[PDB]
Formats: structure tokens, sequence, C-alpha cells
């Protein structure tokens, strides 16, 4: 049996956080997505030579069901904490998400990555140095991704798997 | 083959090509019609009012999702343009009137009828759109169309105006004694029934206008998705109320009674097909302040542990068991809305608005069909109501629940967690004891009705 990594995407709604996972799963030259099937949230990958399966939970659209976060978070081994580089409130919310993951997993050391997502051509309000300083204060990696080009997407997820393997 | 006018005098006469319309490989299952994948707005309007056949699925899909690629004002103009068929520059002319003009003209009137009947919100929100629709409908002349023109006018005016259920169960609280109503004093069967009625009505009030274009996630969500948001907030509120009930009962024996009663309410939600109610309970049990209460869980009867565990398992593996179980039941039910919300959002975000063929932009209609399929599934569970009597005082109690009070989310959430730590400290701190808070008996009347 190959290793299966249960990953959870968390972050503010309304800022295109869903693009991260959709871009990962859908083939690099395919744009036809159906979220109502198994293959839409599962992907077999080779990372550092070791083949594995990534099971990704993204509840984008369910942000108002705030009392269901703990339930959703407890399913994960690793977390992608996503904010939009054009939405400072989504960046400021990260601290709350991380603290909630730590409370749910009952651990101060939970495999986690910070992801700054460039979700449109609106102006950047969060400088890479701000996010790099925040990620450093938490002791975690920071990865920036582009929703249009797929740049950084694989690096974000693969870095998280490495964070789990090196836990 | 017929002779239609030139594209210079009539845009809908332009022939089909790879540059203006594309299809899926399959056909409509019950109708034998091709499935349009993409096309220009002109071609989508042409097929919305096609002369060869009626296409109710396409009309329904189109009218539910067109606002992402065409404005109401622009659609009305396009259909008024479609209706005004010029005669081409006798036998050929008499056939054109019976095989092209009469069918197309009747198809635009049918679209007008469906628009006003099922999507009147466009007219409520833009009184000039309605003025123009009535101006147009007033100009339509013909004995064939008088019937359809009259019916539309009747809908506009209507739209412009705007056996025995079981015996209500009572436990410690008696009818009218609203001051004593609480989790352990109201009958668990009646809590579940009255919550199912509230939650069914909330579910049934959500319209596709609140979902198409992912508008419940946008800055104007309070304007555009008010009924959906009320529904999610009721749900969130009940979860928090259950968690509050648990962690504020400091005495272990009393807290075990509280949890056991919530599991009974869950068991009745399962009987009633209230999956929203079920997941409200599962969410409270999986919350940080409750999930860690091991001394409470251990004291729960084995049958109730298994009831809860099976409910919990419905959410596992991306709602695999929940989804199978929802497909197997028949109405009335109260689905969990969250799955639909995620599916609609991801369909819209994971698919392009336009496809390009030979440098020409085609509206991606299949993306819209996929969203209309999800909204159709929501609607199929909104038709059937429950055969349950409303108890106006219990209903009002649950409507006015406010476990958070004036506190903000974090403040209340931290208070619940600190109460959890107090009542059952982290190991190796021993378990304290706490005095009883209930002056009435904790024994449940069970989940089976008291009278036949
Ligand atoms: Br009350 C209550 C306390 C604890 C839990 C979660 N447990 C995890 C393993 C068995 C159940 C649920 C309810
Ligand atoms: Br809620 C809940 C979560 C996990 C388990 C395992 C057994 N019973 C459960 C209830």
């Amino acid at each position: 049996h190959m290793t299966e990594y249960k990953l959870v995407v968390v972050g503010a709604g309304g800022v295109g956080k869903s693009a991260l996972t959709i871009q990962l799963i859908q083939n690099h030259f395919v744009d036809e997505y159906d979220p109502t099937i198994e293959d839409s949230y599962r992907k077999q990958v080779v990372i550092d030579g070791e083949t594995c399966l990534l099971d990704i939970l993204d509840t984008a659209g369910q942000e108002e069901y705030s009392a269901m976060r703990d339930q959703y978070m407890r399913t994960g081994e690793g977390f992608l904490c996503v904010f939009a580089i054009n939405n400072t409130k989504s960046f400021e919310d990260i601290h709350q998400y991380r603290e909630q993951i730590k409370r749910v997993k009952d651990s101060d050391d939970v495999p986690m990555v910070l992801v700054g997502n460039k979700c449109d051509l609106a102006a950047r309000t969060v400088e890479s140095r701000q996010a790099q300083d925040l990620a450093r204060s938490y002791g975690i990696p920071y990865i920036e991704t582009s929703a249009k080009t797929r740049q950084g997407v694989e690096d974000a997820f693969y870095t998280l798997v490495r964070e789990i393997r090196q836990h | 083959q017929m002779r239609l006018p030139s594209a210079d005098v009539y845009r809908f006469a332009e022939p089909d090509s790879e540059e203006n319309i594309i299809f899926e490989e399959n056909m409509q299952p019950k109708a034998g019609i091709p499935i349009i994948k993409a096309g220009t707005v002109i071609k989508l309007i042409e097929r919305l009012t096609y002369h060869m056949y009626a296409d109710p699925n396409f009309v329904r899909t189109f009218l539910t999702t067109y606002r992402s690629f065409c404005k109401p004002q622009e659609l009305l103009s396009l259909i008024i343009e479609r209706f005004e068929i010029p005669e081409p520059e006798s036998a050929e002319l008499k056939r054109f009137r019976k095989e092209y003009i009469q069918p197309v003209q009747l198809r635009v009137l049918n679209v007008c009828r469906h628009w006003v009947e099922h999507h009147f919100y466009d007219f409520e929100r833009d009184a000039y759109l309605l003025q123009r629709m009535e101006e147009f409908i007033g100009t339509v002349r013909g004995k064939a169309m008088k019937k359809w023109v009259e019916s539309i006018t009747k809908i506009i005016q209507r739209k412009k105006i705007a056996s025995s259920p079981p015996t209500v169960e009572w436990h410690i609280s008696r009818p009218g004694h609203i001051e004593t109503f609480d989790l352990l004093t109201l009958h668990p069967i009646e809590i579940a029934r009255q919550l199912t009625l509230l939650e069914s009505d909330l579910y049934r009030a959500v319209q596709p206008s609140e979902l198409v274009g992912s508008v419940w996630t946008k800055e104007d969500k309070e304007i555009n998705s008010p009924n959906l948001l009320k529904m999610i907030r009721h749900t969130t509120n009940l979860t928090l109320w259950f968690e509050k009930c648990i962690v504020e009962t400091e005495n272990l024996e009393e807290r075990v009674a509280v949890v056991s009663r919530i599991i009974e309410i869950l068991q009745v939600f399962q009987e009633l097909n209230n999956f929203n109610g079920v997941l409200e309970v599962v969410s409270a049990m999986n919350s940080s302040p409750v999930y860690r209460l091991d001394h409470t869980f251990e004291q729960i009867p084995s049958r109730q542990k298994k009831i809860l565990e099976e409910a919990h398992e419905l959410s596992e593996d991306h709602y695999k068991k929940y989804l199978a179980k929802l497909r197997s039941i028949n109405p009335p039910c109260v689905p969990f809305f969250g799955i639909y919300l995620t599916n609609i959002l991801k369909t819209e975000e994971g698919n392009p608005e336009v496809l390009k063929r030979h440098g020409k932009e085609l509206i991606n209609f299949s993306k819209r069909r996929k969203v209309a399929e999800i909204t159709g599934e929501i609607q199929q569970y909104q038709n059937q109501p429950y055969c349950l009597r409303v108890e106006s005082d219990i209903k009002r109690f649950f409507e006015n629940l406010n476990p958070m009070g004036n506190s903000m989310e974090k403040e209340f959430t931290d208070y619940l967690f600190n109460k959890s730590l107090e009542i059952e400290p982290r190991n190796p701190k021993p378990l304290p004891r706490f005095p009883k808070k209930y002056s009435y008996p904790l024994k449940s009347p069970g989940v089976r009705p008291s009278n036949p």
C-alpha cells in the first residue's frame, strides 16, 4: 500500500482559494473540472522519488458554517493556510486559522505551509517580505502561487508533504 | 432545405460552424436533442428559440444561468430581435411562415413565459426591464399567439400582486410554560420535529438566484443570498447551542445525560431524514471543546456511542456515506447544503467562462449546465413538506436561541474551550467534581411516541 497524505486547505473565502487545488488536480493542459467525482480531490504523485497519494480537502464555499471547521480540520495530517496577496484581511486571518489547527490537532508542531495566492490582476497589498516574516515567526515554509499560470502550485503541496515526512 | 434571410438583415440566419457553435458527443437522454457545449450569444439565443423543436432543458438551464454572460436588458433585446423575422428578398413564403416564423415566434413567447414565471426577480430588480417586456408583449399580434400573450400578461399581474400528523410530545415543560423550555425539559422527539420544520422551511426558501455566480461568497452576499445565510446561521447557532449545553453542564452525571439527550435528538433527525440536523449534532461532537471530553463519552450507553459513530462516519471520506444515503431516501428530507455550495463554487472557478475556436470566443455553456444540474438537485428536495404539526412556542424558542449572546466568535469559542478544560482537565490533572445544576429528573422519556 502506497502512502496516502490527507491534506486540508484552509483560509478566507471570497478570494479564490479553490484555484490552488483545482490547478493541482487538473492536468497542466486541461481546464474541464467536475467537483462531483473521486478523482477531483485525489492525485497520485512522485515526490523526492517516493510515489504517494494526496487526498485534498477543500471546503471552499462553506466559510459561513464556522462551527464545522474543527470537524474538517481534524481530518488532516497537513494544512495549507491560504491568503490572497491582494486581500490584507485574508492575510491577517491566518493567525486565527493556525491557532485553531493547533487546538484541533492538540499540537504546537502540526505540518503546515503558508500560501500567498495571486488570484487576479488586482493590486498586491501583502508584500512577500511580510508573509516571509510571518511564516518565519511560525517556523513554517512560505510559498506564493499564481492562479493564472499554475506557478508555485506543485511546490506548495510538495513542500507540505515534505513537512509531513520530516515531522 | 429552406431559404432564410441574410445575416445583414437577420443575425440568427448565419449558418452553424466550428467558429460559432459546438456540441458534446452525446444527446439529451429523453429528447434526442444534441447537447450544446458552447456557442456565441446569437447562436445560444437561436437555439433557445429553435424552429425545429422545443428544448425545455436548455431553456431552464439558460434562464437560470445566463446572467454570467448576458444582462437581462440585453437578453430581452436579443429575443425581441429574434421575434422580428424579416421576409427573405408564393409556395416558398407560405412554408417560411409555417415552418420558421410561427415556431420561432412561439418559442420566444414561451421563453418570455418561463422568464416571468420562474425568474421574476430580474423584473422585480429592474422595473424598466418589465416596462419593455409589457411593451413587447403588447405589440404581439396574431390569433395563434393571443393565447400565449394572454397567459404571460396573467402571470405578470399575479407576480406583481405578491391526513393527521402525530400528537405533539411534552416532557417536563408543559404547554405554554416557555420560561422552563430547555434541552432536557422539552421532549427530545418534539425538539427534533420542531427543528426539522424550521430547517426544512429554511432549506426551501433558498432560490437559485442566491447560488448562481457564487454570490453567497462575494462582498454583496447579504443582499444576494439572504435566505441561504439565515439557513447556515441557524445551523451554526444550533451547533454552538449543543456545545454550550454540554460544556456548561459541569457535573459529569448531568453532562452524560445532556450528551445522551442530544444523541436521542440526532436519532430522531435520522428518522425524519433531517441531514442538516444530523450534521449540526456531529459538528458539535467534533468541535474542540466536546471532542476531548473522554470521561463523558465513556459513560454514554454503548447503543448511543454506535448511533453517534455511524452519524460521524457519514462525513468521512468527503461525505461518501452521506451522499449514498441521500440518494437512497425519498422526500421529505432536509439535505446538508454545504456540499452543493462547494460544488457550485468549484464548477464556476474550475472551468473557463469562454472557449476559443479558430480565434473566436464561444460562451462555455457546459459549465452553466453543470451548475443548473446542482441547483435542480437542490430544488427536487424543496417540493415535499413534512406531516408534522408546528408548536408555535417551541418554534419561537429555537428561532430566538442565541448561545453567543453579545460575544464575538473567538471570545465565545475560547470560553467554550476554557469551560471544557475546567470540567475535564488535561492529563495528568485529576478529574474534579462539580455540583448538580438541574432540579428536575434527568431520565429521558425516550424517542418512541407516548400515544398511538
Ligand atoms: Br461527548 C463526546 C466526547 C468525545 C467524542 C469523540 N470521541 C473520539 C473517540 C470516540 C469519541 C465525542 C463525543
Ligand atoms: Br463524533 C465521533 C468521532 C469519532 C468516533 C469514533 C467512535 N465514535 C466516534 C464519534
